[PDB]
């Protein structure tokens, strides 16, 4: 029925409505609820390991490849303009103000934005997440608070590591394989950086959709209905949305500052 | 009725997100801390070929501001440029001249000013009287060696 | 719970200790001794090092039971304990859930779809249906309540108040027209 | 199988028809009539439109059974049929798996950890263990085989050939030293 | 009133099909164009650097855009055609448009010098006289001998 | 033990070794095994819907955002060079030869590279994938062959749609919000395209790691061990690898052709 | 059912249309700029910066594009073969084809002069005379050495 | 255990170092670039090509960076203030400071011409004499078109 | 399947370590550790564009990099220090070395004329005679203004 079809559409409207409402409530309860008995900092260490460190080889190799691609594209894009040696101010400006954090999102939100949702989803599905209450610990502070903290304090560091490896790979292909001159590269690069105005720009950009990624990437895991199909669908909702939001907030955050 | 509460908070957050349009939020040419008070001035040139808007009007090298707009006054068919001056710069006599320069060799044709000397200084919203138009690679070559041989 | 509900993060020992490390401040030796005596009581004393990921799905429940009986709670709940395991594991579990009650004198609330073993061990069984307790009694009175709903439940008798067939239209028309 | 193993893609009707639409070329009406008579035999005749996603986990198995008995196979296998459902659904299922054998005279191979109902309905039960059949017999001979392994299995008797405790070191030293 | 809230879907539809028409308002009938201001022709002997739809200016201020360029094989010449805003119509007919080059490498562009002949531009008259675009090769081949 | 630690490392070596070996065998059996009884083309239609169409809104919105970001970055990157109007030959060359297909991978491999693995994983886990054999149909031709075909014939179309929407959004922000001139944009764009040499380059680039994405994104789903934790880990392995391979083969495919 | 087929078909057509819009419009392919052009040859002493698909023009306005370049194995000159739009069909025979560079760094295109009033061409013929491509070296070393 | 603490600390530190290497060995703010250095002023008649973060040099090699260009509201000249490395503290006061364009089209740095005196510096004072920077409109309005 | 497993693990670790080494030889750039070649110095009056790692060359072909540039506190001049590929070992002391600039916008680089014919070098000594780099300003100054 078309009228009831639109009824279902509107029900989905109110559904995402109440969804992110409940999400912000969840986030509040998690970051500022109380202090639980069985918490600490070792939790944060274990998480930060599972979320950042394990997801580090991926972004290292990905930074390598995307950097040398950025080079092999800039060299050939610009040799048609003579200003070949200026490739440094490209491979280090695009890889540092916009593409750096965007790809770092789409990868972090790819792996650690998912195997983080499936983790606390599975937890909810084997009731493990529930027996915590019957014990007495608040899960939203023992199970998910270290997730959020491993998010906020990993993805920015990951973006930095990615940008570094990207620039270095771009140089290594440009210097050794393209043949452009050694010192000229870093020279034009440092002459065209504007630290507080591009580097810090990219870092605040990284942090904001670090927060946004590992916010949904954990909420979805907390909300998914407990069944092996439910989790299998939540760990896809949290890639759809974690990429949508990465790019959307990249766009807004770059309209705030060109 | 937790559903109602969730809906309310979600509407608050969607409002907060819509509060970030960034299509003329803080209309200005600079930040909100900087007053942006820059008084007007006009100037009458005969060719401003590379004095596009967003240039840099300067004096002795240091920037004094930027061009705001360029116009063709339909009476004399000359160029009239309207530009701005930082208020701290308020000490330019009227007999001073303005002329288009070129940053290095292929830098955008900015305009510099040469201070003349006259006790009265500025309405700062007035125009200039005398100038030297931008050099062009055509009439120069034409009068030096295209037609003067 | 059924499926144990162990914390995949922590090994068996820390897993069992968790409630102690929460509600009580004991010398980290003494916690170890309570954990050890409990694990012995349940039998999973040997695997005090395994991670539950490494643990065979059967004992993965007995360790959970030990975690429960930690702190010596006076009552305890069972979410479908004897559901889906070889009758040896089911036997040891039904022996433990009864040993805990006969010895420790702690109230235990089994919650099982399995009628046979429940009615075997239970003392005052209930029946919950569509938001209303559908009566209750000791196994005996319940075996002959003659309440159609209940007597249909506690016995096989597939056709009764709960229908067998789905609400179809007609076995004649639909197949013919 | 247990958990039905229905195709989430196709609705109930197409799901049950599938084996026919595979091994036989029948007028699309005639397939509908065979599907209908089977669904009636199993009782899920009404929900000939539901998608299995919409179907309550109980009948989600009886429809699978109907799909099986489609084509009228002469033997059929049951992967843990009566495991984890309210004794009404278990009752109707144990009535059907026996009705199919008493009527249709088709060999059926139940495979269930549940000893009680298996030994209730079965005729020649086996016991498979660690790659070797651990004997076999009709329920009677099996109830008193006195083979320690088996007699431990077919009864509760938790402690026997299969150990109760894990291979710990010492209940004295470890807790003391 | 949960059925009485179907309207949300309505909103969303009215919110979606709206955006579509706004994505399709690329023309933007909120007029900011110039309404196809008036065409002018001119004949040059060489327009080498003049690309289609460059810029036409006078006194440095952009007058408009060159609409197109062509060649008349009878005269073997380059007939260029450009629009000019109507607010500036006081151009005299004798006023000559000549190709200039911005700076030293800035792209070629036609600039007009007023003629002050008191006959305002008839709005359609081809340019009577001009100075063609210079050519490096022309310069060097004129003075090497 | 360190020696046994290296033993485990080497075992993982042989493991990924035999893994992708078995993967290529699987792929062969799937695309060229036989012709099954219960197959057809309606299967391909249903799949192609579930894989392409549902994953189309994501890449549409993502193309929009990434295009307007590419613009808002090019305008400001290049106004410092005067050649502002040349933004068209940027926002339409980077979004069409390298970044177009790369982001289309990281998104398709994000959503349809995962909710495609979880799908045929869940199938294997509820034994649904196995009763097909007891019926007689070969699953590798009824269940996964339409997956592969919905992969190969969707991701390239998706890359094209993405590049189109990206260019159009870049124009819409450049024209209407940046103010750069209408015709000049498309003019410099078409003067600097080299169809058979950039457009077709981007399309073959899209196709190759379409094949590569929806190859692992279905193999992993076929191999994952049947348990709600197994699938939850496979649908992360198939994002790690599906992004690794996207970028790696982008790099190789752009070294084949600058 | 049917809505599936309709959706998937509509959006397959959408994909293919997008591929073409990338092909036809943005990439500026044949159909938009296809036409009837004929060939001609030209012998130059030097073509230093004549690139394939470089422009050939007259009176400034573009005419066609160079097709191909070759070195003649006899006199070791540059035989350049280039296209001309058919509507341009009045270039006489004594017209001169020289190499021109608009901006000092602009690419080295070719421009042809007006050849008096003789017969036009065969448009498939060659040209006779030329002004070859200057270089910086010859420019300076010419005005040196003594 | 602790094999996880060591790893996570390692890579926290790796990210931190990477942030620094971006900030310092890729943007070059202050690790010895504009730290222990001492000021000086100079009066130029035109600083057209002189920009902040430029370079003050002597005999080609860099001596430091420039800090702030300003207009003295009385004479309207440019007051250019710049830092000088402390190891370099041997300049005479009569020495000039001209503006040189890098190569032929590069940015405009400024270079010092040792004049030769006994009094060396105050490193925070100004300079007496110098040569301004050229500009095309001048040179061509200079002795090229006055006939 | 117990020996070759550990062997494969060791093979993999060795390969990763080798990739590591090859990667690190990019920094501390791939022309040896110290060359492993010979140093030399030179004094100039202006080295404006001879920043670290600039080409030292003879007869056009580069010989090595520059290593360091400094302002000697005594003579107020520039001192530049550079390595030399060891196969290049026949440079007489009486050579000169001026700061060439390739083309016009090229990054300045030092080119060395053999100069005279005498003792080759100590390869760690200094040079004596040379020509500093030119500056546009002096040129359009001394030779135009006065
Ligand atoms: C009058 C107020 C009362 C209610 C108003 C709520 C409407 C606002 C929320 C819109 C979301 C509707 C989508 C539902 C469709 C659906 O099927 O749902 C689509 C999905 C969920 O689909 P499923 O549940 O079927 O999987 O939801 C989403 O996509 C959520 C992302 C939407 C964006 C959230 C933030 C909005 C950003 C700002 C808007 C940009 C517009 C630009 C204008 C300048
Ligand atoms: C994924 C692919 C990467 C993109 C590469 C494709 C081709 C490059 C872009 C085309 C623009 C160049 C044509 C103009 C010719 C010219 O004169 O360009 C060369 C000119 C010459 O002046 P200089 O010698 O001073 O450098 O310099 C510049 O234009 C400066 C810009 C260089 C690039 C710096 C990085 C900013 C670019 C945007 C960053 C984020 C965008 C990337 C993702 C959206
Ligand atoms: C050209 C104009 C562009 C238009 C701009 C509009 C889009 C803006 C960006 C889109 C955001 C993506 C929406 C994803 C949410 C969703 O899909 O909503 C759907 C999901 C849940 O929906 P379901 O459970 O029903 O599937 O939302 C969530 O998971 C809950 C949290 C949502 C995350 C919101 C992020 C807000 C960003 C705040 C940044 C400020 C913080 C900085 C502090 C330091
Ligand atoms: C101003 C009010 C508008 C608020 C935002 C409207 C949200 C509407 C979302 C519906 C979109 C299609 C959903 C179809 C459902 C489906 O099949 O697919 C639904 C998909 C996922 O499919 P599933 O149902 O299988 O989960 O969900 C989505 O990802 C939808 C993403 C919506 C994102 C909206 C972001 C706003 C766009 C910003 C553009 C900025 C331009 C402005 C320039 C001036
Ligand atoms: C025109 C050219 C034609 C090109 C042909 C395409 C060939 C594609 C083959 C790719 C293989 C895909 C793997 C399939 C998925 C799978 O099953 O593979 C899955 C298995 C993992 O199995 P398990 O994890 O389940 O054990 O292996 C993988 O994870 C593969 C990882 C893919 C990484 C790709 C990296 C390539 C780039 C390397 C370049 C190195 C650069 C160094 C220079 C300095
Ligand atoms: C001629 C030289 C070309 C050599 C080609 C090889 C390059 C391709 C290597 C594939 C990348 C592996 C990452 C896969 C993700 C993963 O492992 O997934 C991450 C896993 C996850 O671990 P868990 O088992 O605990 O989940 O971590 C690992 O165990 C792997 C550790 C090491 C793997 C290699 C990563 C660093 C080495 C990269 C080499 C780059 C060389 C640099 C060039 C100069």
């Amino acid at each position: 029925s078309p009228l009831e079809r639109i009824r279902l559409f509107g029900r989905a409207g109110l559904d995402v409505v109440a969804a992110l409402g409940r999400s912000t409530l969840f986030l509040g309860h998690a970051l500022l609820g109380r202090r639980t008995p069985g918490t600490g900092l070792h939790l944060l260490v274990k998480q930060l390991y599972s979320v950042g460190v394990l997801s580090l080889a991926i972004i290292v190799v990905s930074g390598l490849f995307i950097g040398m691609v950025l080079a092999l594209q800039g060299y050939n894009i610009l040799i048609s303009y003579g200003s070949e040696q200026a490739v440094g101010q490209m491979v280090a400006l695009t890889l540092l103000r916009e593409l750096g954090p965007v790809v770092t999102g789409l990868l972090f939100a790819g792996r650690a934005g998912s195997a983080l949702t499936a983790e606390i989803g599975n937890m909810k599905a084997t009731e493990q997440l529930s027996s915590l209450e019957m014990i007495g610990v608040d899960p939203l502070k023992y199970i998910v608070a270290p997730r959020l903290w491993a998010g906020f304090i990993s993805m920015p560091l990951l973006a930095a590591i990615f940008s570094v490896v990207g620039i270095w790979g771009g140089a290594m292909v440009a210097v050794d394989w393209l043949g452009v001159y050694e010192g000229s590269f870093w020279a034009n690069m440092q002459n065209s950086v504007q630290f507080t105005e591009d580097v810090l720009n990219g870092v605040i950009k990284s942090i904001v959709f670090a927060f946004v990624v590992t916010w949904i990437a954990v909420y979805q895991g907390y909300d998914c209905e407990p069944t092996s199909e439910g989790i299998s669908r939540a760990t896809t909702r949290t890639v759809v949305y974690a990429s949508l939001a990465v790019l959307g907030l990249d766009f807004i955050l770059t309209a705030l500052m060109f | 009725q937790t559903r109602t509460l969730e809906i309310g908070v979600g509407l608050f957050l969607l409002a907060g997100l819509l509060a970030l349009l960034l299509l003329a939020l803080r209309v200005s040419g600079l930040s909100v801390g900087n007053a942006g008070d820059t008084y007007k001035v006009y100037a009458y040139f005969d060719n401003i070929a590379g004095v596009t808007v967003r240039g840099k009007v300067t004096l002795a090298g240091v920037t004094i501001g930027k061009v705001t707009a360029v116009d063709l006054d339909r009476d004399s068919y000359t160029g009239r440029v309207t530009m701005e001056i930082n208020q701290n710069v308020n000490n330019l006599p009227v007999d001073s001249t303005a002329s288009i320069l070129t940053a290095g060799l292929l830098g955008e044709k900015y305009i510099g000013i040469s201070v003349g000397g006259d006790e009265d200084v500025l309405k700062d919203g007035s125009t200039i009287h005398d100038t030297q138009s931008a050099l062009v690679l055509e009439d120069l070559i034409g009068k030096f060696l295209l037609n003067s041989v | 719970f059924q499926s144990g509900a162990l914390f995949t993060d922590l090994d068996v020992f820390e897993n069992v200790a968790f409630p102690l490390r929460v509600h009580t401040q004991l010398p980290e030796e003494m916690i170890r001794d309570i954990v050890l005596m409990k694990l012995q009581a349940v039998g999973l004393r040997g695997a005090v090092e395994l991670m539950p990921d490494e643990l065979s799905g059967g004992m993965k429940r007995r360790v959970a039971l030990a975690r429960a009986i930690a702190l010596d709670p006076q009552i305890l709940l069972y979410d479908e304990p004897f559901v889906g395991q070889d009758p040896i594991a089911m036997g040891v579990l039904v022996r433990l859930i009864r040993l805990l009650n006969d010895a420790l004198g702690i109230t235990s609330i089994v919650v099982s779809h399995d009628l046979a073993e429940t009615a075997s061990i239970a003392d005052y069984i209930y029946i919950v249906g569509d938001g209303r307790v559908l009566g209750h009694g000791t196994p005996d009175v319940l075996k002959e309540t003659d309440d159609p709903r209940i007597r249909q439940f506690v016995k096989g008798i597939p056709d009764g108040p709960v229908p067998f067939h789905y609400p179809a239209r007609d076995y004649r028309a639909d197949l013919l027209g």
